[PDB]
Parts: C-alpha cells; sequence; structure tokens
C-alpha cells in the first residue's frame, strides 16, 4: 500500500487537477487508514476540508454538510469552513 | 457567486 501521506498527496494531486471523483477516492481512504491508527503527519481536519468539497462537486449534498460540520467540530476557527457551513445549511434548509 | 469555497490548493 502507500502510506497515509502519500495517499492524501494523492488527493491533493487529483483535487488541483479539478478531479474530484480521485479526491474522494484518495481521501477516503485516508480516513480509513488514519482511524486505523497509521502515524502521519496529516490531520483529519485536513482531508475533511478537501473531502468535503469533493463530494460537494459531485452532487453529494447532505454529505458535504455532515462533512463540513465535522471539519468546523475539528478545526473551529477554520473562517472558510464556517462560510461553506453557513451555505450548506442555508441551501438544505439544516439552520 | 454563492457556494463553497475548498482549499486553494
Amino acid at each position: 500500500m502507500l502510506s497515509v501521506d502519500d495517499c492524501f498527496g494523492m488527493g491533493r494531486s487529483a483535487y488541483n487537477e479539478g478531479d474530484y471523483y480521485h479526491t474522494v477516492l484518495w481521501m477516503e481512504q485516508v480516513l480509513k487508514q488514519l482511524d486505523a491508527g497509521e502515524e502521519a503527519t496529516t490531520t483529519k481536519s485536513q482531508v475533511l476540508d478537501y473531502l468535503s468539497y469533493a463530494v460537494f462537486q459531485l452532487g453529494d449534498l447532505h454529505r458535504a454538510l455532515e462533512l463540513t460540520r465535522r471539519l468546523l467540530s475539528l478545526d473551529p476557527s477554520h473562517e472558510r469552513a464556517g462560510g461553506n457551513l453557513r451555505y450548506f445549511e442555508q441551501l438544505l434548509e439544516e439552520e | 457567486p454563492p457556494g463553497p469555497r475548498g482549499p486553494p490548493g
């Protein structure tokens, strides 16, 4: 396999190409390995930032909201994430 | 437009 930080780098590479589907595949794998206790410099909040935006681009609306809530729970001063949460809660009438 | 913003890079 690839390491947690390698998979994260793969997902960031896909994201910077505008390839949101492959961003999802890689970041989901990161989350799996982080939850398996694997050592990594990458934090969950950083993964959720890419993943929440990518799943929104793919049309997965309530999951984007769920992941944005989880991101803010782990990084409360993340101003961009707070703006995203306001957007998704207004979009989905979940305020 | 009105929408979320992802990581800049």
